[PDB]
């Protein structure tokens, strides 16, 4: 079979859902890989915690909250954030917010009042008339920015002073951010990813003074163009499902990577999960692409065989036709996925492959 | 095409300033086995009542020759055995694992559920 | 009906669901006093959780 | 004792050291069968019995190599057989250490051709390897091992062809000849290979091993061949007491054995080895040279057994000490994965799943609650039958538990069902549980324990004796330590096995006693075998034979001597015996300077506390079990007619 | 899993007050470094939170350049225990290696 040196990957999925027009589910996915990770910082491990509950469902001001916990090569590192977001319009998108980042002993709080406007190169009826399952949206983003930093410690002092003096001495300042703040291969994901940033434009930035001190006041709008490859600006109302948010929503990941292996451990609580085709049939939403491309980037590292088991709990009275690659098991409700074609798709989702799951499943 | 150059590869087969905490030295001593007969720097200092923690560990930096024997040797249980670093870090041993964030993988359906 | 039967035949198989601790000593159940003991701690533990 | 450590050797170096050992064991092999040799093939007698050889004996005449036929026809025809073979055995041997040597050396050069291989890459004997393994294992053990299983699927094939051929065993279904033995060496060939085929084209995964695991993967196999060996003493007991069996076990008894050490015809003082040397002096007993080994019947010896017994134990015991040193060495590497830090990063079950300190705690401690319930629920079962057999408290033997058979849905595994096979069934457990609980500790508190995380110490040398009085006392505590306990822990087991295969009654301290109803169970319980006295009472009936014999009487001397060495080291002495040499250090200077103008400066040596209990560990196990050889050797004596009341 | 993370003998990682100056007169020159001995850190609130939640274990050494004794601020109504700030505590480690032989 071309090489004999092949490690394995062990994977159980689930994907539990609800009934009635609900867009709700309940997805957990553990995984163990005996790879080595691309990390030149390889001991990383990672917790991440997103909940995000309602409030204000006149307005949907929707308060998320982010805790992303790490420590890579013995280096703890953690980041904050909190924000009430806000479908203003079909394009924009307001988000007011606070968080704090951390670094070993190194620490920094901030607060944002951020605006993205999500505009589609085209919004012809054709497409739409035409195709059923539209995936690649050609779009553009527009951020505008307005963060604030209390300057505390000296660190963060000497970094405005340099990024004060960098923005009047330094004509290509736009341009070369972008290599700042893509760091390492995060810079490659631009182009495997179908992304391009364009030059920020910095309408201002200027200190002032706050309640803890002096604040450092970043007023700034870039640019992120997707040529349909980028999930954050194809699908833009399934990105923030704030009309189908109830209940809170809770996703706890986490990662142990190392010289050996990654294990990975994801539990969820979140809407969006049950699309509505059309006609009664509703599917498992289809699958983001810039997930698959960025982790193909380090999928084709090493041979592997996935031991991947999908389990798919639908409500009581839903059948699951047209559901291709087919399952291996059914409990009348819980179909099970295991080798065959799902192992190949796995194979070649984690891999960088954009394949299509259609689980479309019936009422 | 043919014009080559010629190669082969047969690989086909085809300063310290070593220091005691005394606050959490056991006495252990395995430290002192380590230091050189006539050096003898690491020594045995007595409190009273052996089994109730006394006897503890020192090392006398005059006699002292930063030979690094006692420190290398990874054989400190309890910590006490410190090296000081030229521009000064204190390391408690040789070499520290690395810290992690752990939890216990539990899959879903096949190998340990929950 | 799948668990409590492949139970009643796997115990430590039912528990596996239960931490690695539960697994052996369902296991070393089965060694020792099979079926009855065994069967007994499978089924503790499976009404426990519900 | 660690020149030969895994991490000094490289799989090619282990590869040629156990193909060496292998070539060796051949010439031991052969030196077993010459000492079979009854009668040479030029015509003079031959070698007396030893156990050696009366331990393969069985198997040889299963082979018809050896010949159970007692006219001196066909025995030599049997010895030339055994000639033969041993010959075959020491050349192979030979070439076996000189591949060896060659593995060991790296030096795999052809001394026809010249060709230098490669341990790395290599076509197995040719077009084979191309035709299956397509190209060697490139690296790894598990690549590895499905070629393996290959190789032991063509060990399996040759074992058949050359049974069928050069032996004369066809391969037939029935299971009740060798002839099965050349069929399923054929089975065994296609499963062995097939399975080889698919573990090479999918090989397995365990990633702990495979990577620096010469030990890892050296303490896994050590520890699953040590229950393999345990399985395979269950199944000799099992099998060589089978009928199919007793024409080569069996028929033991109705042998007479000339073992050397036996009883020897003894001479009068006033003797002298002259001509008839009757005038001089009378021997012991006439019609047999004088300082001639006694014949000995197999039937009053009961060699079936005792072979039965040898075998059965002698795998028993290497088990047990396979696993205990299986799960030694597992803690070594598990001790050198926690202290570079490697521990935290394996991503297996095997070493994972324990990570936590409350799971290791928790099953630590059910083993542990197991174990006191056990061998207290044993040891008030025993102490209560002798409590009753020997009438203590006033009790009668109509109070212990001679009820307490094992239940009819377990009474297939014991021949005579009675609370001896109870006792036994549940000594084992608790002896399992007890060395247990060491190698539990070994195996999870090899680095650092919950006392010690607490205490703030962490384990880092493997073989420290101790941390000192800190805390009253750190003694013992490596996994080195540990193992120690262990090994001396499952001297019970051990010694229960023993004591239940050579017939003792290990239900009671005082079975077949000459007092009150110790004689009465036979009675009470129905028993139908009359098992050996019990435990205590054990040794005396034993020793009725043991004592008759000089060999066993010196090993019983040597291995008391042995065991009771081991104190000296074991005790915590060891400052005491540095003092002491050190006096004597200066006792030897200053007494030969004055007796002898010649200075010595030369000092006694004192071993160290880990040294000490080694050794102490060695010479307890020693003696211990070179004295189990005495109990097991000594006779089965345990005969089928159960003693009466006693009144 | 967390005591085979870092040094198994410290549940909190540890972190010696190894270097610290007069000159700099602001007392930032305390620089706490973890027994791992990689990283030259300074006092930070952050490192004020880990100290306080008892995450690290803040230590000073006896033999040494002294670090800051009642220019950091000291508790002496007792035998000296330096902190941080009252609420802070820097338990020092005591060193007798010159008062013995
Ligand atoms: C990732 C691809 C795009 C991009 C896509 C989007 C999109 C699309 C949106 C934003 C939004 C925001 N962006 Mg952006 N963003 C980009 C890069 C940036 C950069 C930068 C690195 O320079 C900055 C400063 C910002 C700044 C911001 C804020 C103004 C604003 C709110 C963020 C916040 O609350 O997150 C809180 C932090 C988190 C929620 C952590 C996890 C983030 C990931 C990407 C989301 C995964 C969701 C997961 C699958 C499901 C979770 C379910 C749970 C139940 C919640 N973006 C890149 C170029 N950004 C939002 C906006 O419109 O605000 C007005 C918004 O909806
Ligand atoms: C060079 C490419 C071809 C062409 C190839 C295709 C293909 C193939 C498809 C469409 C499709 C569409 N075409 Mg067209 N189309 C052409 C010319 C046009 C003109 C025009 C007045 O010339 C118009 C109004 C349209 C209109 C439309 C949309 C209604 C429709 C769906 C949206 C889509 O993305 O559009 C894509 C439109 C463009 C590719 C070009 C539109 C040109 C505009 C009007 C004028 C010049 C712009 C710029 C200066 C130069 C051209 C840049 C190009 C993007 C390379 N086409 C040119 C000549 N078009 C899609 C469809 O069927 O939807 C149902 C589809 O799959
Ligand atoms: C600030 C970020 C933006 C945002 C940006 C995105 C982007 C970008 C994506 C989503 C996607 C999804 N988001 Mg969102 N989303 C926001 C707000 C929300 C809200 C809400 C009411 O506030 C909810 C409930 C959701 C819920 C969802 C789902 C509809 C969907 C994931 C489906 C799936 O099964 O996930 C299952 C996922 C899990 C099993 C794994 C989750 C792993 C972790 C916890 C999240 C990813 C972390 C990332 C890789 C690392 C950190 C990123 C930043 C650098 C900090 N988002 C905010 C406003 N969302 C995806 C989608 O399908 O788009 C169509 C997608 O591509
Ligand atoms: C006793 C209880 C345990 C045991 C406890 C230990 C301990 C404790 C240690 C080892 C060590 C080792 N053990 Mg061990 N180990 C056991 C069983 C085994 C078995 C097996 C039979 O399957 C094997 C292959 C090994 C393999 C090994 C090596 C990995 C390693 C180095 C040995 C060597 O170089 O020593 C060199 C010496 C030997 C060759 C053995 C001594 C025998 C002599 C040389 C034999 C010939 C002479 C004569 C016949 C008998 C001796 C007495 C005479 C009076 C001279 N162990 C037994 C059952 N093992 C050591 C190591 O370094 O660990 C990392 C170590 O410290
Ligand atoms: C039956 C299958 C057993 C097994 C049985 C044995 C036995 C038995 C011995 C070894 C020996 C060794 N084994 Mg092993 N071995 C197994 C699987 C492994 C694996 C593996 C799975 O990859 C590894 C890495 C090893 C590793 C090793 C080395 C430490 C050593 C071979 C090097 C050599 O000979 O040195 C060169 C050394 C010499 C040739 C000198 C040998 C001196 C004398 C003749 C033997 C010394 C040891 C002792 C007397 C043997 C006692 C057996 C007891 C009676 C129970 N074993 C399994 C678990 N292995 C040998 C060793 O050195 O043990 C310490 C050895 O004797
Ligand atoms: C009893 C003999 C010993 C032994 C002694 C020798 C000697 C002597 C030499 C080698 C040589 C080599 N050995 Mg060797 N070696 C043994 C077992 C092994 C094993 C193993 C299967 O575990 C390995 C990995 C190796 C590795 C190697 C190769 C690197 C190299 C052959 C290159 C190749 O293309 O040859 C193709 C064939 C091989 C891979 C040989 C495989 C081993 C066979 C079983 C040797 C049998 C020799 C015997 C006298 C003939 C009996 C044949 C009957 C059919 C039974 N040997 C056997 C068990 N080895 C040879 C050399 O350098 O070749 C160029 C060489 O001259
Ligand atoms: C079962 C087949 C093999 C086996 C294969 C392996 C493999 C493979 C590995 C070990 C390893 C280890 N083995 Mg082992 N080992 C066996 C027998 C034993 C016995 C024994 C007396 O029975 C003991 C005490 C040990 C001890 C040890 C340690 C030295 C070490 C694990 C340390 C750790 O952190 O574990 C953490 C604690 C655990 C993971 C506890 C849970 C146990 C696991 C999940 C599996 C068994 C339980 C099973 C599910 C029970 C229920 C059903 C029954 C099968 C009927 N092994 C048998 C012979 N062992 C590892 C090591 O490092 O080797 C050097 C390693 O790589
Ligand atoms: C046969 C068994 C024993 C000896 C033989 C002996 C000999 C001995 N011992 Mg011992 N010992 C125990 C057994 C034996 N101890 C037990 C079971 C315990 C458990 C408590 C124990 C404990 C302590 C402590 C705590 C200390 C000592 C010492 C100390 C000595 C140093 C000098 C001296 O005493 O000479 C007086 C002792 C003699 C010279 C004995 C004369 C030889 C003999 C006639 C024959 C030797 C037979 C041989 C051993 C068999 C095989 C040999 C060969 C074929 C391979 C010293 C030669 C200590 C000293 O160094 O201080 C004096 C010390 O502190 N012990
Ligand atoms: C699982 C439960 C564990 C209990 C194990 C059953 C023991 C009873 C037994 O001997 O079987 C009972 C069987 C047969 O039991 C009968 O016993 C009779 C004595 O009364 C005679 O031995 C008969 O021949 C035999 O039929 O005996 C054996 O198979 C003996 C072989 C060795 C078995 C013990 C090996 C255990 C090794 C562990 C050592 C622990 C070291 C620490
Ligand atoms: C199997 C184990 C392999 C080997 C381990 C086995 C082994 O090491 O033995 C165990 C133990 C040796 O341990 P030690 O470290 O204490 O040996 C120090 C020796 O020098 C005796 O003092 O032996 C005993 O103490 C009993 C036998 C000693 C008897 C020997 C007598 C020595 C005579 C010395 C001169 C005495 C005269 C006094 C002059 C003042
Ligand atoms: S008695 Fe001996 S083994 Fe025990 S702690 Fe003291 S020196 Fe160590
Ligand atoms: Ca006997």
């Amino acid at each position: 079979f071309g090489s004999n040196d092949v490690t394995t990957a062990h994977s159980d999925y689930e994907i539990v859902l609800e009934g009635g027009s609900s867009s709700w589910g309940k997805v957990k996915a553990r995984a163990k890989v005996n790879a080595p990770p691309a990390s030149p910082l390889l001991p990383a491990d990672c917790d991440v915690k997103l909940n995000v509950k309602p409030l204000d469902p006149a307005k949907g001001f929707v308060r998320i909250s982010a805790v992303f916990e790490s420590i890579v090569d013995s280096t703890k590192n953690k980041l904050t954030i909190e924000a009430d977001i806000a479908n203003e319009t079909k394009e924009r998108r307001i988000s007011v917010g606070e968080g704090m980042v951390s670094v070993g002993d190194f620490s920094h709080t901030f607060s944002f009042e951020g605006s993205v406007v999500n505009l589609f190169y085209y919004r012809s009826d054709a497409v739409r008339r035409n195709v059923p399952n539209p995936i690649y949206m050609q779009g553009r983003q527009f951020h505008d920015i307005l963060m604030k930093v209390p300057l505390d410690n000296n660190d963060l002092i000497d970094t405005w002073e340099g990024t004060v003096k960098a923005i009047g001495s330094t004509g290509a300042f736009n341009d070369w951010i972008r290599d700042f703040w893509f760091i390492g291969p995060a810079f490659t994901a631009l182009n495997e990813g179908g992304q391009r940033i364009s030059r920020i434009e910095v309408n201002g930035l200027n200190t002032e003074s706050g309640p803890k001190g002096p604040v450092g006041v970043s007023r700034w709008r870039f640019s992120h163009g997707g040529s349909g490859m980028v999930d954050s600006i194809s699908r833009w109302a399934e990105l923030f499902p704030s009309d189908k948010l109830n209940r809170p929503a809770q996703v706890e990941a986490g990662f142990r990577s190392d010289s050996q292996g990654i294990e990975v451990k994801v539990d969820g609580e979140f809407p969006g999960v049950s699309v509505d085709a059309g006609g009664g049939l509703r599917r498992i939403l289809n699958h983001p692409l810039i997930p698959l491309v960025h982790h193909g980037m380090v999928g084709k590292f090493n041979n592997f065989n996935v031991d991947a088991q999908l389990k798919v709990v639908l409500p009581k009275g839903y059948k699951i036709r047209y559901a291709a690659p087919q399952y291996r098991s059914q409990n009348l409700e819980e179909y099970r996925w295991s080798g065959g074609a799902y192992a190949r798709w796995v194979e070649h989702v984690c891999k960088g492959g954009v394949g299509q799951f259609e689980i479309l499943y019936a009422q | 095409e043919p014009v080559e150059n010629k190669n082969q590869a047969p690989a086909p087969g085809a300063k310290k300033h070593y220091f005691i905490i005394e606050n959490l030295c056991v006495g252990c001593g395995l430290c002192l086995d380590k230091c050189p007969p006539k050096v003898n720097a690491i020594g045995y200092k007595f409190y009273g009542d052996v089994q109730e923690g006394g006897f503890r560990c020192y090392i006398d930096q005059a006699a002292c020759i930063s030979c690094s024997a006692c420190f290398s040797g990874d054989e400190c249980p309890s910590g006490a055995l410190i090296e000081v670093l030229p521009d000064g870090e204190v390391l408690d041993f040789s070499y520290t694992p690395p810290e992690r964030l752990d939890f216990d993988l539990r899959f879903l359906h096949r190998f340990h559920r929950e | 009906i799948r668990r409590l039967i492949l139970a009643f035949i796997l115990p430590p198989a039912a528990v596996m669901n239960k931490e690695a601790g539960t697994i052996m000593l369902t296991g070393i159940l089965t060694l020792w006093g099979w079926i009855p003991g065994v069967v007994a701690a499978l089924i503790m533990i499976s009404k426990e959780q519900s | 004792y660690q020149i030969f450590d895994t991490e000094k050797l490289d799989d090619e170096q282990v590869v040629g050291g156990h193909l060496a050992l292998l070539g060796v064991l051949g010439f031991i092999m052969g030196i077993y069968y010459i000492s079979g040799i009854q009668v040479f093939p030029w015509g003079a007698p031959g070698f007396h019995d030893n156990w050696f050889y009366l331990t393969i004996k069985p198997r040889m005449v299963s082979l018809g190599i050896d010949t159970y036929s007692t006219k001196t026809a066909d025995l030599e025809a049997a010895g030339a057989r055994l000639l033969g073979w041993a010959a075959f055995h020491f050349l192979v041997g030979s070439v076996l250490i000189f591949g060896g040597w060659r593995h060991w050396t790296h030096n795999l050069t052809n001394p026809f051709t010249g060709r230098c291989g490669n341990f790395r890459d290599f076509r197995f004997l040719g077009k084979f390897g191309d035709v299956v393994f397509n190209g060697t294992s490139a690296k790894s053990y598990k690549e590895a091992l499905g070629p393996h299983a290959v190789y032991m699927s063509l060990l399996f094939l040759g074992w058949g062809i050359v049974m069928w051929a050069i032996l004369g065993f066809a391969p037939i279904p029935d299971f009740q000849t060798i002839n099965s033995e050349t069929f399923m060496s054929f089975v065994f060939a296609v499963i062995f290979f097939a399975l080889g085929i698919y573990w090479w084209n999918n090989p397995p995964n365990a990633a702990i091993h495979l990577n620096d695991d010469m030990k890892a993967a050296f303490s896994v196999h050590l520890t699953a061949i040590g229950y393999i060996n345990i399985a395979l003493g269950c199944i000799a007991f099992v099998a060589f007491q089978q009928p199919s069996f007793a024409p080569y076990y069996k028929e033991l008894d109705k042998l007479v054995f000339y073992l050397y050490g036996e009883p020897f015809n003894r001479v009068s003082f006033n003797f002298v080895e002259q001509g008839g040397k009757v005038i001089s002096g009378a021997k012991e007993f006439a019609d047999f040279p004088a300082y001639a080994i006694l014949p000995k019947s197999g039937e009053a010896f009961g060699m079936a057994r005792v072979v039965t017994n040898l075998i059965v134990f002698n795998h028993i015991i290497c088990g047990v000490l396979y696993v205990f040193a299986g799960v030694y060495h597992g803690g070594q590497y598990l001790l050198k994965i926690q202290l570079n830090g490697m521990y935290n990063q394996i991503k297996s079950i095997w070493i994972t799943k324990g990570r936590d300190q409350e799971v290791q705690v928790k099953i630590l401690g059910t083993v542990m609650a197991l174990c006191f319930a056990t061998m207290l629920s044993v040891y008030a079962v025993i102490v209560w039958n002798t409590i009753c057999e020997l009438n203590i408290f006033g009790t009668n033997i109509t109070m212990s538990f001679y009820w307490l058979k094992p239940l009819p849905i377990f009474q297939w595994m014991f021949a005579d069902p009675s609370i001896n096979d109870w006792v036994m069934a549940h000594v084992i457990t608790a002896g399992s549980l007890f060395s247990l609980i060491a190698l539990v500790r070994i195996a999870f508190f090899a680095h650092t324990s919950p006392l010690w995380d607490d205490l703030g110490l962490k384990k880092n040398s493997y073989s420290f004796p101790c941390l000192g009085p800190v805390y009253g006392g750190t003694c013992g505590v490596s996994i080195q330590d540990q193992l120690w306990f262990a090994m001396l822990w499952g001297i019970k087991g051990l010694s229960a096995v023993c004591w239940y295969i050579d017939g003792a009654w290990i239900a009671s301290m005082m079975y077949g006693v000459p007092a009150a109803d110790a004689k009465a169970w036979d009675s009470i319980a129905h028993l139908h075998h009359h098992y050996t006295s019990g435990i205590f009472y054990y040794f005396w009936t034993e020793t009725v034979t043991i004592f008759s014999s000089s060999h066993l009487s010196t090993i019983l001397m040597i291995g008391h001597l042995v065991w009771f060495i081991s104190f000296a080291v074991w005790f915590e002495d060891r400052g005491s015996r540095l003092e002491g040499a050190d006096i004597q250090t200066r006792t030897i200077r200053w007494l030969g300077k004055k007796f002898l103008n010649r200075d010595v400066n030369f000092r006694f040596p004192v071993l160290t506390i880990s040294d000490s209990k080694l050794a102490g560990t060695f010479l307890y196990f020693g003696g211990t079990f070179m004295l189990v050889f005495l109990f097991l050797a000594n006779g089965f004596y345990q005969t089928n007619s159960p003693l009466p009341p006693p009144v | 899993s967390g005591p085979w993370s870092g040094n198994a003998v410290h549940k909190a990682e540890k972190y010696f007050i190894t270097s610290a100056k007069r000159d700099r007169d602001g007392k930032l020159q305390i620089e706490l470094v973890p027994a791992s001995g990689r990283r030259k850190l300074s006092p930070t609130p952050e490192m004020i939170r880990r100290l306080i939640d008892g995450e690290i274990e803040i230590y000073i050494l006896t033999t040494q350049p002294d670090i800051a004794i009642d220019m950091n601020k000291e508790i002496i109504d007792m035998e000296n225990r330096y902190v941080i700030d009252f609420d802070k505590r820097g338990v020092k480690w005591t060193m007798r290696e010159i008062p013995v032989f």
